């Protein structure tokens, strides 16, 4: 049932990447976009995700499927607004995205946005599905 | 988003 949870995310062309994950006890991928990045999303990477350290991935960055993203916004554990935002780190080459991470009870959404596509576009898309999961006891 | 699907399996 979770297939329609990325179809949804990204029916709209937006997006070139989506996934949810389980982060309580065992961290996994529940449904992700084949081929591409969460997908490869490890049980460490979420670790650091929901860890202690808030300041600290903020002058080494992050990574998220192998990938390495640059933490521009931090509020993951921020009552209200459980949401971080990241760009593609593309140290290397030229093209670089907005991502952004949400967080809910058992999981957190992840969404990649499309070459040029506005960051708070993907942070809204991102904010209101996982809205729909904390109301839905997810 | 849809209805809640099944847990993971």
């Amino acid at each position: 049932g979770w297939n329609a949870y990325i179809d949804n995310l990204m029916a709209d062309g937006t997006c070139q990447d989506a996934a949810i994950v389980g982060y309580k006890d065992s961290p996994s991928v529940w449904a992700a976009v084949p081929g591409k990045t969460f997908v490869n999303i490890t049980p460490a990477e979420v670790g650091v995700l929901v860890g202690k350290d808030r300041s600290s991935f903020y002058v080494n960055g992050l990574t998220l499927g192998g990938q390495k993203c640059s933490v521009i916004r931090d509020s993951l554990l921020q009552d209200g607004e459980f949401s971080m935002d990241l760009r593609t780190k593309s140290t290397g080459g030229a093209p670089t995205f907005n991502v952004t991470v949400t967080k809910t009870d058992k999981t957190l959404v992840l969404l990649m946005g499309k070459e040029g596509v506005h960051g708070g576009l993907i942070n809204k898309k991102c904010y209101e599905m996982a809205s729909h999961l904390r109301r839905s006891q997810y | 988003p849809p209805p809640p699907p099944p847990p993971p399996y």
